Parts: structure tokens; sequence; C-alpha cells
């Protein structure tokens, strides 16, 4: 029994088909397997949302006693300096937030004419 | 807290004064009437366009 | 089945309360010693007597529930199980076919009739002189 | 012997997310609100990463806990829609005799029901492949096409509708119910954009959650179609 | 026209131009169209599961063109939606307690127009443009733009 | 493999509930003697009489309802100033000739 | 500050002496490029499948869960002893390193935004493309509509091409560009 | 009776010694199962085919010694010697002596 | 190398006749300087340099373009307004 | 147990890349000095060396055969400890039900520390009472104040350590005759010849004894790219 390359020869007819037919069948097979599926492979491997959650996490040692960082360290800081840096960066924004929030209170207080409480009756 | 309050305060005060003077299009309109008076032309080309 | 149930559809761990029926009772049996005959008085308690792995059946259940996770081939389920696994999928697909080949044709006929006679073919023609298509679900009028 | 649970002792995302929420209130610009929404997305994604990293505990009850949370959430989504249906039917006695044009029962309902049904079929195929430890690349892009068409159709409908929200409580309820469905459709886009094949397979709560949510949204549209269009 | 095949075979061959029918009637051809990573798990599938999957997949993909046709007709209908009578302002119609500004809390564009009231906004944008303030939209004729679905 | 709900629960409680609702409604109508014959029309008797006159040819075709009342509001006075039923009928007649 | 920041490397010798681990890439051991290896093998660069080259760079992830297992010591690159012990890490990395670490801590959020933005751009294109076009004539005079109800209300279904042309001419009259456009004949 | 009959862990074999299911993107190689059944032969058919373990004959004397020392174990060892022990027979032997 | 479950159907090891020198990591051993990773070839860490560089460039382009648009184009309601939102050429306001 | 999650791939076997590269020292290390990975590969190399030598199996005693495979011959001391270990593990995610405790046979409460919280529910049927919680500290024979059920704490403690499978194996198993590397080589040549390797573990193990990279194809096997 002769074995043809996968996806290149039809089994529905003893006649392989005419030139146009064969061109369409061969080229769709190529486009799917080596052109279209480049996008899918790229998204599946290079942009996995679950691989990205384990980025920067230490390897899981085969020796069971060398993975104690799992419970010695909180999961929020499994990333070492990267995870400590993210927390520290947001920490730097505390006082800028206070000034921003305090401004909003001033904005509402002024717009309601609450600063003229004494000037109103003077 | 006061240090970061100043830059926000300055920005909002300028913004508040502007908003009380009128809407964005009312401001551009006042500059359009002035340009029409400077040239003495009833209708002038819109900003960024030639005659 | 889609939803996970610890007792029946336990696919997360694969735990089964009882051994396979294929196994002879001499090889493995369900953990049930409710029928144990009364213990002779001259017998003395050596073990804890606590329900747990000291009982042979329970031990074998735990062992099998872990060693069954590697098998040379698939345990083909019968067609009844396979149908149930995708019951919703197949039913939704047939619903789509109904919407295309049953709902589609008569809805088109009604609109074409409405074009000529102002109201759908399943409605009472009005004489009030108001204009427009009017209601579509006549049995909710 | 180990402890039954690997306790989480500290967390700082909660403070950030709660502050992000306050920014929505304490702001003087709507641009600040747009960028604040991005911050929210980022930090909610970090919380999701914490959930994925909790897999290292090998705790059997984790799947069950998360699954039942989704059940509760779905329930809350169903009850919010109920409240809108309630608002709609309470004023039913003032409908159908006002000088407004209600929606047709031929065009919008059919193409939408046909469209949303195809969305369900795609998700169903995804579930089937999930069961069979297989993947088909084209599936997700069919969802993107379906979402694009849904967005294209809803935008045109609103823009070409000749009755406004202030015309009648009927019109307000129609627009609001349709918008609420759309928001839940957009949330489905948010969830589905990350769909990929993970080799831990049926211990991944994402797959079951997506299937349940998509079915909820489609079923919710059947109820809406009967109430408003038919 | 080839006479080396029957009429039925010819029709089936052409419907198999993309190999769909061949993959249905050959397990080997279906497994060798899978990418190697997923082909590893193929040997466990039953033939029931395989053909049922193809059936669900084929039904879905073959109905997508129909939905696409239905959606195109919808776009054309909306693109040439008939004018409707101007609404008489009834007892409880067009009630306003304050201007429409929730979309633009600070800018307050088109305070009198409703959020998606396109004709009111067009005339409002024209006023702003006449006031030297640029606004986007409502300037190109529909028939002179792409994707309008309003061309004859 | 253990079942929690009725084997056909979805169809059972959906179609079943619809059936009970429909049957209960018929029973309720019988007990109160409610007329069950659907009328799709308005019941304004004077209006329905004017409509018959139009169908009989007593009132010319396409004559507006405000051209027949004994009190007109302001907007209908505006319309009456531009109303020409005779011209409208001639225009329709011209269209029919062109079509055929 | 430390040698690691000055000379970034992935899985070199003397990691502890260098003072820090600058790479989040974990695993390896593949015998070929894109082949089966150990660990998850995730990074901002040089991982996964290359679209331009159409080739696999790293194999599919080997999860530290039931589906996989631990990584052999020969191929471990993130030593927990050096990865942790953050005492005075800011001095070792400097200010630019702190900025780099913060940016690198958000790879998960970056991966999401790369997958989420495209569909939203497409939705925004729908809006922009429609906003440019003149508004369709939603409403006309109440009276005139009812004096020609059949033509207006049913014209579309009977002949859509002529109805489309009629609509276009009305738009050209409503917005005063009729003499500036040539409406194609139907 | 768990996970639809799909084993959580199973062996796969490849004919080409340098084949990698993750690096290569060819479309001709057909994976085999633990017994060696090619993937294109469905499970429903292959599971009916009877597979037995064949040990090298040099092990027969050892398997004989095991049966004699433990007579209850003899029937299973005899099946193994005669090439009549399937996977199920092995499982029965394993759990019987736990 | 992969899972212990995947394996060759015939267990063969090639008698390589090539005379290529052995890569250093192929003959390496665990050492006090290298407790881990001694079997993997050392590589450059591009992410440490490319991530902060690319981020800075994008921010600069993003902000610079925004400033430019909002300062070098006529005042308007949105960015699209400031670009395509003027009156038709020859329409004097 | 029901509380455990799914078997890992490692739960069945370890990758050959985790084999220690200094096999010569590995086979000479005492059991008490071998780590988990070292102990896995010591047993696998030695156990498979004896199992892949059919002509010697019939003349090998079960005591010697068990030693080669690394299996511990059971005895009452070790059985007691292992049993109480498995009972502790089972109770982690299972209910605690058993016979009524008396002075002759107290309820056995396994613990690692010196205390474990316990509740008495009384007897069966009408003799069952509401949960009475008490702290079961070592060295006291506790009696429920309500039903007089006797309790006792059992501690899994041995020589400054708690009881584990590793501890039980180290304390009771005795290292036999030192493993001979000649056996490894002899079995290696038996099943590995002319590019056919029917003992992969012994091909890698012999390569390491030779110094790593000596056997055909092994340099190519050890050359990785990431
Ligand atoms: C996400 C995309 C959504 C698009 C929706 C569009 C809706 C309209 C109708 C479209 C009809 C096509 C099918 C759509 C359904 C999905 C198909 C599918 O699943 O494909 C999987 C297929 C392979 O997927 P995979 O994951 O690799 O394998 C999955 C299976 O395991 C193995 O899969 P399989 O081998 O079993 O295949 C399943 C089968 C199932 O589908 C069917 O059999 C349905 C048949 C419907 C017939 C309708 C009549 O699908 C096919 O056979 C698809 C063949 C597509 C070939 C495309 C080759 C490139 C075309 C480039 C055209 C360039 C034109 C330039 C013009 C320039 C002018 C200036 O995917 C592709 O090949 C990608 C393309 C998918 C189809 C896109 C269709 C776009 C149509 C554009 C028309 C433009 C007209 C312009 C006219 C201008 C006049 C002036
Ligand atoms: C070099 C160029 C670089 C460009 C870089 C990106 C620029 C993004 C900013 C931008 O273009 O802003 C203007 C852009 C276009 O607005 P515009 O109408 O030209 O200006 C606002 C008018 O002043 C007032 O017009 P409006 O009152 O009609 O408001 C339109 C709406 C503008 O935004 C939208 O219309 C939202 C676009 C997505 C619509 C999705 C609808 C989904 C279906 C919902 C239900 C039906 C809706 C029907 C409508 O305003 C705010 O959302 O939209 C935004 O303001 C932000 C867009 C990005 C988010
Ligand atoms: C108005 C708007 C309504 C919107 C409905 C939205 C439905 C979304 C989900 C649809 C879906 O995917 O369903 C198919 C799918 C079918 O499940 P399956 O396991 O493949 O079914 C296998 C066979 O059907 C045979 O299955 P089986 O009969 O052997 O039993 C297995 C299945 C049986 O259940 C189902 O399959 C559920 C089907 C629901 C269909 C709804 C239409 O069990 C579950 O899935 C249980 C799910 C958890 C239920 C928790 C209920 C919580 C509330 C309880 C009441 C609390 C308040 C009491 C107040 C009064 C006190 C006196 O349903 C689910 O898996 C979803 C379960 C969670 C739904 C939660 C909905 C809110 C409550
Ligand atoms: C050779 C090749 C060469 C090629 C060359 C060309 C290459 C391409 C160039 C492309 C250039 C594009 C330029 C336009 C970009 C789009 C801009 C935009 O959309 O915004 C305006 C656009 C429309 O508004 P508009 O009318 O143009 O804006 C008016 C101006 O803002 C008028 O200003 P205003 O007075 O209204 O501002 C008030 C102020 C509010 O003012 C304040 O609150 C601050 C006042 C104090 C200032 C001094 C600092 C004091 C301390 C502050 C402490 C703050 C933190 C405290 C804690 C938190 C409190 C919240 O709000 C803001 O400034 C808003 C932005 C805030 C920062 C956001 C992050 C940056 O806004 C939006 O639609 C929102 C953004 C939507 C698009 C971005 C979405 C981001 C999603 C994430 C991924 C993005 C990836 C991007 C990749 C790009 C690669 C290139
Ligand atoms: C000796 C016994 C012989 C028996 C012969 C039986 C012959 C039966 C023939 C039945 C023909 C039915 C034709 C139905 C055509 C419907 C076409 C139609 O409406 O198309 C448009 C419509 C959608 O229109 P829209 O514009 O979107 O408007 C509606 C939604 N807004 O499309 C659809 O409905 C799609 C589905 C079309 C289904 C066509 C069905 C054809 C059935 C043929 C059956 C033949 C049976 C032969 C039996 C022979 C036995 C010996
Ligand atoms: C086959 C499917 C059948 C489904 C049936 C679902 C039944 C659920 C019923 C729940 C509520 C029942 C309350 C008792 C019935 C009372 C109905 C009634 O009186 O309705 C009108 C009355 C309002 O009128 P008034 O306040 O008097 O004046 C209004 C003037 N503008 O009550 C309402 O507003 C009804 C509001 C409830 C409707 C929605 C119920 C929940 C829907 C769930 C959907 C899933
Ligand atoms: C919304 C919050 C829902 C919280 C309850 C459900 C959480 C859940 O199941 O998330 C996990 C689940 C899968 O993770 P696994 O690793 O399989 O499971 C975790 C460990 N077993 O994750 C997801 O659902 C993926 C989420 C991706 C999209 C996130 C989008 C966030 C949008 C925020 C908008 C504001
Ligand atoms: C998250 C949800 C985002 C929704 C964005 C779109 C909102 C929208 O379209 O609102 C308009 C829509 C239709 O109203 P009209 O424009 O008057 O209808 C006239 C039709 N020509 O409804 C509203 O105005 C209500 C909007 C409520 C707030 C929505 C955002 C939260
Ligand atoms: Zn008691």
């Amino acid at each position: 029994v002769t074995r043809y390359p996968s996806g290149t020869r039809t089994i529905m007819s003893p006649y392989p088909g005419g030139p146009v037919y064969q061109w369409l069948r061969i080229n769709y097979n190529y486009f799917k397997r080596y052109q279209w599926r480049r996008v899918g492979r790229w998204q599946m491997r290079s942009w996995c949302y679950w691989k990205a959650a384990f980025y920067g996490v230490p390897e899981w040692n085969i020796d069971p006693t060398k993975n104690q960082w799992r419970w010695c360290v909180d999961p929020a800081w499994y990333g070492g300096m990267r995870d400590k840096a993210n927390m520290d960066m947001y920490r730097l924004m505390v006082y800028p937030f206070f000034g921003y929030a305090l401004l909003y209170l001033h904005s509402r207080f002024k717009q309601n004419d609450k600063y003229n409480v004494f000037a109103k009756w003077r | 807290t006061g240090f970061w309050f100043i830059p926000n305060y300055i920005w909002w005060e300028r913004r508040y004064a502007y908003q009380k003077a009128g809407f964005h299009w009312e401001h551009t309109n006042r500059k359009l009437q002035a340009r029409k008076e400077a040239l003495g032309m009833d209708k002038v080309p819109a900003s960024g366009m030639d005659w | 089945k889609h939803f996970f149930t610890d007792g029946a559809n336990d696919y997360v761990t694969g735990w089964e309360n009882t051994p396979p029926l294929k196994f002879p009772a001499s090889v493995m049996k369900p953990c049930d010693y409710s029928m144990t005959k009364p213990i002779p008085k001259h017998w003395k308690l050596r073990g804890s007597g606590i329900h747990g792995p000291e009982n042979t059946d329970l031990m074998k259940l735990v062992l099998w529930n872990r060693l069954k996770q590697k098998r040379p081939q698939r345990e083909v389920p019968n067609i009844n199980y396979l149908k149930d696994s995708i019951r919703l999928e197949l039913s939704v697909n047939w619903w789509l076919m109904s919407c295309i080949f049953l709902w589609g044709p008569w809805l088109h006929w009604g609109q074409e009739y409405q074009k000529v006679h102002e109201q759908p073919p399943w409605a009472m023609k009005r004489i009030d002189g108001l204009r427009g298509e009017g209601y579509f679900t006549w049995f909710l009028e | 012997f180990e402890l039954n649970i690997n306790i989480i002792n500290y967390n700082y995302l909660g403070i950030i997310i709660t502050v992000i929420i306050s920014i929505y209130i304490y702001n003087n610009s709507n641009i600040i609100s747009v960028y604040n929404s991005n911050l929210l997305l980022i930090n909610i994604n970090i919380w999701m990463k914490y959930n994925i990293l909790d897999m290292l505990n090998l705790n059997v009850l984790d799947y069950k806990i998360l699954l039942w949370i989704v059940v509760i959430i779905i329930s809350n989504e169903i009850l919010l829609f109920v409240s809108f249906y309630w608002i709609y039917y309470h004023n039913y006695i003032n409908y159908y005799h006002v000088n407004i044009l209600i929606l047709n029962s031929y065009n919008i309902v059919y193409n939408n029901i046909i469209l949303l049904t195809l969305l369900s079929t795609i998700v169903n195929i995804k579930f089937y492949n999930y069961i069979l430890s297989y993947y088909k690349y084209i599936l997700s892009y069919l969802i993107y096409y379906n979402n694009y068409m849904f967005n294209n159709k809803i935008i045109l409908e609103y823009k070409n509708n000749s009755n406004y929200t202030n015309d009648s409580v009927y019109m307000t309820s129609y627009f609001y119910i349709i918008l609420l469905h759309y928001i839940h459709i957009y949330d489905s886009i948010i969830l589905i954009v990350v769909y990929n094949y993970v080799n831990y397979k049926n211990i991944n709560n994402y797959y079951i959650n997506i299937n349940i949510y998509y079915h909820l949204i489609e079923v919710l549209y059947i109820v809406i179609s009967i109430l408003l269009y038919l | 026209i080839s006479t080396s095949e029957t009429l039925n075979q010819k029709i089936l061959r052409w419907l198999d131009v993309t190999g769909m029918l061949t993959r249905w009637h050959s397990r080997r051809e279906f497994i060798l169209d899978m990418d190697p990573y997923f082909r590893k798990n193929s040997g466990m599938w039953t033939e029931w599961e395989r053909k049922t999957l193809l059936f669900l997949f084929y039904c879905c993909t073959l109905a997508t063109p129909y939905s696409a046709y239905l959606d195109l007709q919808e776009l054309k209908h909306q693109g040439t939606k008939p004018p409707r009578p101007v609404s008489l302002e009834s007892r409880f119609m067009n009630q306003r307690r304050y201007d429409f500004t929730w979309m633009h809390p600070q800018d307050k564009f088109c305070s009198e127009c409703r959020p998606v009231e396109l004709e009111c906004k067009k005339m409002c944008f024209d006023r702003y443009r006449s006031m030297d303030y640029r606004m986007y939209g409502f300037q190109r004729p529909r028939i002179q733009t792409y994707y309008s679905f309003s061309t004859c | 493999g253990r079942r929690l709900l009725h084997g056909n629960y979805f169809t059972r409680y959906l179609f079943g509930s619809l059936a009970v609702i429909w049957i209960a409604e018929y029973a309720a109508a019988c007990q109160y003697g409610i007329p069950r014959h659907r009328n799709p029309n308005w019941m304004w008797s004077w209006w329905l009489e004017k409509q018959n006159q139009i169908k009989n040819g007593e009132i010319p075709a396409n004559t507006p309802g405000y051209a027949m009342v004994k009190w007109n509001n302001e907007a209908e006075q505006r319309w009456l100033k531009t109303l020409n039923v005779e011209a409208m009928n001639e225009e329709f007649a011209r269209r029919r000739e062109a079509y055929y | 500050g430390c040698e690691a920041v000055k000379n970034p490397l992935i899985g070199g010798p003397n990691q502890k002496a260098r003072g820090a681990i600058t790479s989040g890439f974990a695993g390896g051991g593949a015998k070929r490029l894109g082949g089966k290896g150990y660990g998850i093998m995730a990074d901002w660069c040089d991982h996964g499948y290359s679209f331009t080259k159409g080739q696999a760079i790293t194999g599919m992830p080997h999860w530290p869960l039931w589906c996989g297992g631990g990584v052999p010591d020969k191929f471990i690159k993130i030593d927990p002893d050096v990865h942790f012990n953050l005492q005075g890490y800011r001095e070792r990395i400097g200010w630019y390193g702190f900025f780099t670490a913060f940016l690198q801590a958000n790879y998960h959020a970056f991966v999401y935004f790369v997958r989420f933005i495209p569909i939203n751009i497409a939705i925004f294109w729908i809006y922009v493309n429609e906003r440019q076009r003149e508004p369709q004539e939603n409403v006309m005079d109440h009276e005139e509509f009812f004096r020609d109800f059949d033509s207006i209300y049913l014209g579309q279904v009977f002949d859509h091409h002529r109805f489309a042309e009629w609509l276009a001419r009305r738009r050209a009259v409503k917005w005063g560009y009729a003499d500036q456009i040539h409406i194609p004949p139907v | 009776a768990y996970n639809g009959g799909y084993p959580f862990h199973y062996v796969v074999q490849y004919d080409d010694p340098n084949y990698d299911c993750e690096a290569d993107f060819e479309f001709e190689e057909i994976p085999r199962d633990e017994f060696g059944v090619p993937a294109h032969i469905p499970p429903e058919l292959s599971t009916q085919i009877r597979h037995t373990y064949y040990v090298p004959p040099q092990y027969y004397p050892f398997l004989k010694k095991l049966g004699e020392d433990t007579p209850e174990l003899k029937p299973y060892t005899d099946k193994l010697i005669m090439g009549d022990m399937t996977y199920d027979d092995y499982e029965e032997m394993f759990y019987k002596f736990a | 190398r992969g899972s212990v479950f995947q394996m060759p159907s015939t267990p063969v090891y090639p008698l390589t006749t090539t005379k290529k020198v052995a890569p250093p990591t192929a003959l390496a051993k665990r050492t006090p300087e290298q407790p881990f990773g001694w079997g993997s070839p050392v590589r450059e860490d591009r992410a440490w340099r490319v991530v902060p560089r690319n981020f800075i460039i994008l921010v600069i382009v993003y902000l610079s373009g925004w400033a430019a648009i909002k300062t070098m184009l006529p005042r308007g309601g949105s960015i699209l307004g400031q670009i395509y939102g003027g009156p038709p050429k020859g329409r004097l306001i | 147990y029901r509380h455990w999650h799914r078997m890992s791939e490692d739960d069945w076997a370890l990758p050959l890349d985790s084999m220690p590269e200094d096999v010569k020292t590995l086979m000479a290390t005492p059991q008490t000095e071998r780590g988990f990975v070292e102990d896995y590969w010591y047993n696998r190399i030695r156990g498979e060396a004896t199992l892949l030598d059919p002509e010697a199996l019939p003349s090998k005693s079960y005591i010697a055969l068990a030693r080669d495979m690394g299996l511990q011959i059971v005895d009452e001391p070790s059985s007691h400890m292992m049993g109480l270990i498995e009972l502790y593990e089972y109770l982690r995610g299972a209910s605690f039900v058993g016979p009524f405790g008396t002075i002759e046979n107290p309820v056995l409460v396994p613990a690692v520390g010196q205390e474990r919280v316990v509740a008495c529910t009384g007897g069966v049927g009408d003799e069952e009472h509401f949960t009475l919680w008490f702290r079961c500290r070592e060295g006291f024979m506790y009696r429920c104040g309500e039903c007089d059920q006797i309790f006792m704490l059992v501690r899994l403690y041995y020589e400054d350590r708690y009881w584990t499978q590793t501890l039980v194996r180290d304390t009771f198993m005795s290292d036999g005759d030192m493993f001979d590397l000649k056996t490894l080589e002899r079995v290696h040549k038996m099943w590995n010849k002319d590019e056919m390797v029917r003992w992969e573990v012994g091909y890698w193990a012999q390569d390491y004894v030779l110094g790593k990279g000596v056997l055909p194809g092994m340099v190519e096997e050890h050359t990785r790219v990431n």
C-alpha cells in the first residue's frame, strides 16, 4: 500500500484531481500547517498567561527539602527583588496620593463657598 | 503631604479659573473675535488654515 | 459531567469510594466490615481499633486510588457515558439547526407576508385604521 | 507530616486596589479615571497570579472552594438581571400605548439569537477539546469574529434608534437591559482573551468558569429576547 | 471533465478540497493533521469521541457563513434605516432635570444633546467649529466612505 | 456516576411549568366568565364608523382623522393649512399608472 | 552596584559572589532548541515560539505540579539562597535596577495587555469609522410621514437600492451639499 | 471509572530516536502507547487485543522459585512464565499480597 | 530532556563518528562555585537591558507625541478632533 | 489518601538527569548519609543491577534480595511506628471514629507535639453527648467528666526527632556488603551492547564511573542548549 504525504491526496476518489484541485489541496495544507499555525503556536508558547504567573519563581527542586521557601516566604514575594520592588514602588506613591486626595477636598470645599463663611456675614 | 499638595493645588487653581471664564469653545471664540477685529474682516479662515 | 462533585464527578483527584468490580473479592473488596462476627472474649485488642489504614480494605482502597493513576491504556467507557459527557453540546448544536432550518423559514415567510398585507400571517387584520405591523406573538395578546 | 493549609500571612494588593477605587471618586479629570482602570486591571491580574501560584500547595480543596465562589458570583449576576427585569415589569401597565416605536420582532432578535448560539457552540467545542486534552487554534479567533459582529450590530442599533432614554421608562429599560447584557458580553472578552492550553488540564478552574459564564450570558439573552423583542 | 471517477466521487472530492471528509474517514489522517504536541494524546480517543468532535466542529464552521450572511443583511438594514415620524412631545416625554454631562464631566460637550443623539451633536459640533474649536465627526457623506453599508 | 436531578429536568420543568400556567389561566377565565375572543381594534365607535365610511367611499380615501373631527388642536390646524386630499389621490393614481 | 547588574547573565557560575540573580528564566536542559526540557522556561525574551523565524525557542512548560515534577540540579538557574536574602538588595541593584525590577515584576500584567488590547482596538475602529460619516436621517416630519406612509415605511423592503439612493439625496438636501456631490444613478 | 477512562499518567513511544514533540513540526510521525499500539488504531479495538508480558526465559527459574515458596503466588507466576499474564492479572497479583 | 514517560520505541544510542570537541558543559560537574546549573550553558540576560530600554522609549514617544499633538495642532475636543475636526477648506468662520 | 492531590510524574520515577554524577562515591555512602535523591538512585542502581542478572536471582535469599532493592524487612518495632505514622496521616483529612475507650484500651490520640485538642462525643446512641473539648497533654490518662471515656496521647517521637518513613528506615535497616562496581559493569555489558541500551540507568551510571562522556553517545546526551 502506497502512503502519501498527510493531507496531500484525497481518499474520496480514485482520481487524484485536476491541476487546480491539486494546487488548492496542497497549498491549503501548507498554509494551515506552516503559515496560519505560526500565529497559534506564537500565542500558545510565547504569550501564555499561566507561564507568566511562574516567571521569576525559583525552580522546584527534586529534593523535597530544598523547596521550603514555599511556606517560609509568602506567595506575594516568591519573585524576590522583583516582587519587593513592585511593593516598594507603590509605597513611594503614598504621599503623592495624600496631596492629590487633599486637593480634591479643597476643590469641593472651595466650590461650595465654605471658605466665605465669615466673609459672608462681615 | 503639603509638598505634593502644592503642584496639585497650582494646577487646579489655574484650571478652575479657566473653567469659570467659559467653556473651551467660548475661549477659542474670544480669540477668533479678536482676530476678526484686528484684521477688520467679518469672516476669517479657521485656525490652522489659509485664506 | 461539567460540574465537579466530590462524591460522584470527582475528576480533580479521581478518588473512588469503592474498588473496581473487575477485581475478585479475594483480591480487593469494598471497605465494609459491618457484618463482622462477634469477637471472642479471649481475643485481645492489639491495634488501635480506630477506623483507618489498619483495616486491610481501607488500606487497599488508598493504595489503589494512587496506583490507578498510571495505566497502560484507556478504560473505554460505553456509549451511554460518552453521550452523557457531551449531552449539552449535542443538544445546543441541534438547537442551532432548528433555529436555522425551522425558525428561519417561517420567520422569513411572515415578514414577506407582512410586506404585502401589513400584518403577519398569524394575526387578525385590523379595521381601526391604525398603521404598522402590530404584534407578532398572537397568543400573548 | 505537614500542615493542612499553607497560611498566607501578608498581602499588599488589597491596599492598592482599595486606593485605586477611591481615585474613581476623588478625581477632577475623566482621563485620570481611564488610567485608573488600567491600574485596577493590572492589580486584579496580580491577584490572579497569586491564585495560580497557590497551585504549589497541592491542596485538593482549592478547586472546590474556587468553583463554589463562581457559583455564588453567577448567582449574583442572575439576581442583578432579575432586578432589571423587575424594574421593567413594574411599569408594564404604561407600555405599548405610548407614542414611541418599540423594536421589531424579526431582524434583531433572529440574527442575535443565531449569533449568540454560535458563540455557545464554539465554547462547547473548547470544552470538548479540554476533555480530550486537545486544542484547535482557530476556535478563539471565531470568538473574536463573533464579538466583533456583536459589537458592530449593537453600536449601529443604538445610533439609529429614534427614541431616547428620556422619552419613556420603556425606552430607559430597553437601553439599560441591553447595555447590562453587553457589559457581561465585554466581561466575557476580558476572560476569553487569555485562553490557552495548560498541561495541568482539569485541575485548572479557568476552563470550568469560562464554560459556566458563557452559558449564563447566552441564557440571559433568551430571557431578554422574550421580554423585549418577542 | 474527468471520467475516471463517478459523479458522486467527484462531488465528494471537491467537498474534500480542504481534506475535511478525508480526516473524517481516516483516523491516521486526522491524527497527522494535529500538531505533534497534541498528537501525543490522540491514541486515547475513541472513534465515537473523534467523529462527534468533528461533527460539532463541522456544524459550527458551516453555520458561521450563514450567521455572517444574516449579520451583513442586518448591517445593510441599519445602514439604510427608514426615517420615522418626529415624536410629538407627550405628557411624560423628554423630561430633563439637568443637562447631559455625565460623559464629559469637565468639558461638558453638547450639554443639550443626549449621549447617542447623532443629529443634535452634529449641529452642536458645527457651532463649536464656527467658534474656532475643532471637533471630530459628522462631516463626510455616507456614500463617500467605506464600510457605510449605505451604497446602492 | 450518580444523579442529583430528574433525568429530564430541564425540559420537564420548562415545558411542564408552561403547561400548568396555560391550563390554570383557562380555569381562571372560566370561573370569572371573561370574554376570550381577541379583538385587535380600538373600540371608539364613532371612529370605527368613520372608517367604514372611508371603506364605503362616503369619505374620500386618505382623508386624515383631523379632517373629520369637530375640534382641532393647534398642531392639526397647522396640518389642515397644507392638506390637499384631492392632490394626494391624484398622485397615487399616477403611481399606479406608471407601475402598470 | 553588584557584578550581576553590571554584567547580566543567565545561569552562570559564582552566582552568590555576583550578588544577585537578574533573570527570571527558570529551567532548561533541552537537547535542542525548542525541545523538551525541565522547568517552566519563561522570560521577557528568547523563549517560546518565534513567529518571524517560525521556530520553537523553548519547549512547552514543565509544571511543578502533577503533570510534571522537579528540575534536576544540573539545570537549576534561580538558586533560592541567592534569589532570596534581600538584605540590602537596593544597594546591589541601584536605582536603575530598581526600575528594571519593577518593570520585570509586571510580566504577567504585560502578557495580559498584549492579548487584550487588539480586540479593543478593533472595537474602537468601528466607532471611529462610523463617527466620521454624517448622521442618517433618523426622523422626518410627523405629518408628511403619514401622508406617504406606504412609500417611506415599506420602500426599503420592496426596493433597497432605490430606497438607499433616495435616502442619500435627502441627506444631501438636509445638509446642503447636494450641488457638491454627484449621487450615482441606480 | 475516573476521568473518563483517561489515565492521569501514561507512557508514549516514538519510532524516531531523535524525535521531539515540542521542537519538531512534522506531520508524519505516529505515536504509540505503552504496549506499542500505534495511535491510529482506536482504543476500543486495541483494548480488546490481548497483550501479555514476556520476560526473558532466563527469569523462568526465578519465577518458579517464587511460586514454590509461596503456593498462593504460584498461579500468577505460572501465568507469567507461560506468557498469559495481562496487565489485569498483574494488578490482581499486586493487590492480593498487600 | 522531558518526561520519564516519553521514550523511544527502540532503545538505541548513536555511535557518533563525528570528532567535534565536547561542549564544556557536557563534561562539567557540580562545583562549590556552581552549586546549581552546571549542566546548562551560560547565556546573556537580554531582558535586564531590553525591558527597561524599550519601556523608556515607548513612554518618551507616547508622551512626546501627546504633548506635540496638544500644542502643535489647533485646539479641539479630542485628538481626532484636532487632526480631522476642522471646517472644510474654504469655509471661513 | 483522599486528602492528597494527583500523583506527580516524579512519584513514579525520577529523571536520569537527577542521577548524581559521582556514582563511585554514591555507592559507597552509608544510608544514614544519603539524601532523598541520593537514596533513590542508590536503590535503583543496586536494585536493578540484581534484578537484571537472572542467573543469580534463584540462588539469592529474600533477605539479600530485599536489601538489594532497598526494601526494609518488617518487624514489630518498625511495623508499630509505620502504622502509627500512616494512622496520623489518615486522620489529617478523615474522621476519628472507633471503639469506646477504657482503662485497658484507651483511645489512642497520635500527636507529634506534647498536646493535641480532642473532643469526646460519648458512646453510641443515647450514650452520645455534646462535644466536650479538652487538651490532651502527654503523660496523663484522661477521663471524660461526662461518660468516663478514657483517652491517652501517643507521641511519634524518637531521639530528638519525630517518626517518618525515612527515620524508620535509617534506624532499623542495616547496610549490607558494600556494593561492588564490578557488578554494575558486568550487568552493563549484559544489556548494553553495539548501540543497544537495554539498561539506560546502567549506561549512565557506568559513564559517570568512567568519568562522564566516555561511553558512545553520552557526550551528545549531556550537551544541552538551555
Ligand atoms: C414523494 C415525497 C416527496 C416529498 C417532498 C417534500 C419537499 C419539501 C420541500 C420543503 C422546502 C422548504 C423550503 C424553505 C425555504 C426557506 C427559504 C428562506 O426563508 O430563506 C431565507 C431564510 C432566512 O431569511 P432572512 O432573510 O434572514 O429572514 C428570516 C429571518 N429574519 O433562510 C433560512 O431559513 C435558512 C434555511 C433554509 C431551509 C430550506 C429547507 C429546504 C427543505 C427541503 C426538503 C426536501 C425534502 C424532500 C423529501 C423527498 C422525499 C421523497
Ligand atoms: Zn464523654
